[PDB]
């Protein structure tokens, strides 16, 4: 199991 | 050796001339981020036509020609701290010139958001069209990861570090080859820095380690697009980025049984925990991923001139065409000039 939609980018941690 | 007289003596002269090469573009990219452009072009030049991604579909009075113009609100921008990394992000875009790296042909601001306009890519996000068919055959793979190691090496050579690949970032022109987009994250980096950022699946363990770290990261990133182009999923993949950044650290990677064994041995040596060890990091630079077996029928050159047949052609209906992105649901322009300052060199 995992994130199959678009991710979006962390500015921290 | 591997090689006889006649292809060691070829390759070598082949790497010689990439060193000219990137010596020339350095050159070129210093005029240019020394002296960066600024207010080359305003608002009531375009027509919004529909919004991509925001990211709107914008089309040119005078030319015709199409456009897809990023909107930054100013005000978002500080209160996220990504005011250095919004100033990098155009400051490089303009300043770049590659083949498979999107063109910023104008930009400029006003009293409320930044506006970068770049060419329009039509054929969608790599994503899309990975979700969609589930995997790439390895050979489609390679014909797109040869363009991200031929863009990180002119990338590097400048001292940019990129730190956001992933197939989200990666749009199909109407060709088939590739078109970089969101540099938010590049920065111009000599040796060492130390941000905490990128996206989860795609974080190098010194990231989420809080290190140091240098260029080296993107090519780790290299190595989970590749794994994800060619098995359809990351191979550091769980529902919380807590869980993503335990596998990514554990020095543990599995394969597809479908994985041939020249692409495992690449991924092994590009998802490298070990950086003394790690491909792209080595004394052999750039030269031990390009030389690799998996990359053994790849023309480099003719990759480069766009010479080679793509493996896919995205649907393409005409200019205006909008049918490889998705449907989104007005321009807020105020009164008051906001983040003035913030903002004076963009
Ligand atoms: C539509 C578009 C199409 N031609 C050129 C573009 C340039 C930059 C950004 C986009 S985008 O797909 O909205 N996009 C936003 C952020 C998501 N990652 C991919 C880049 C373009």
């Amino acid at each position: 199991a995992g994130r199959t939609g678009r991710r979006q980018a962390i500015h921290d941690i | 050796g591997h090689m006889g007289n006649a292809a060691a003596a070829k390759k070598g002269s082949e790497q010689e001339s990439v060193k000219e090469f990137l010596a020339k573009a350095k050159e070129e990219f210093l005029k240019k981020w020394e002296s960066p452009s600024q207010n080359t072009a305003q608002l009531d030049h375009f027509d919004r036509i529909k919004t991509l991604g925001r990211v709107m579909l914008v089309k040119h009075k005078e030319t015709g020609n199409h456009y897809a113009m990023k909107i930054l609100d100013k005000q978002k921008v500080v209160k996220l701290k990504q005011i250095e990394h919004t100033l990098n992000e155009k400051r490089i875009l303009q300043a770049v010139n590659f083949p498979f790296l999107v063109k910023l042909e104008f930009s400029f601001k006003d009293n409320s958001n930044l506006y970068m306009v770049m060419e329009y890519v039509p054929g969608g996000e790599m994503f899309s069209h990975l979700r969609r068919i589930g995997r790439f055959s390895e050979p489609h793979a390679r014909f797109y990861a040869a363009q991200i190691v031929l863009t990180f090496e002119y990338l590097h050579s400048l001292d940019l570090i990129y730190r956001d690949l992933k197939p989200e970032n990666l749009l199909i022109d109407q060709q088939g080859y590739i078109q970089v987009t969101d540099f938010g994250f590049a920065k111009r980096v000599k040796g060492r820095t130390w941000t905490l950022c990128g996206t989860p699946e795609y974080l190098a363990p010194e990231i989420i380690l809080s290190k140091g770290y240098n260029k080296a990261v993107d090519w780790w990133a290299l190595g989970v697009l590749i794994y994800e182009m060619a098995a359809g999923y990351p191979p550091f993949f769980a529902d919380q980025p807590i869980q993503i950044y335990e596998k990514i650290v554990s020095g543990k990677v599995r394969f597809p049984s479908h994985f041939s064994s020249d692409l495992k041995d690449l991924l092994r040596n590009l998802l490298q925990v070990d950086l003394t060890k790690r491909f792209g990091n080595l004394k052999n630079g750039v030269n031990d991923i390009k030389n690799h077996k998996w990359f053994a029928t790849t023309d480099w050159i003719a990759i480069y001139q766009r010479k080679v047949e793509a493996p896919f052609i995205p649907k393409f209906k005409g200019p205006g065409d909008t049918s490889n992105f998705d449907d989104y649901e007005e321009i807020r322009v105020s009164i008051n000039e906001k983040c003035g300052k913030e903002f004076t060199e963009f």
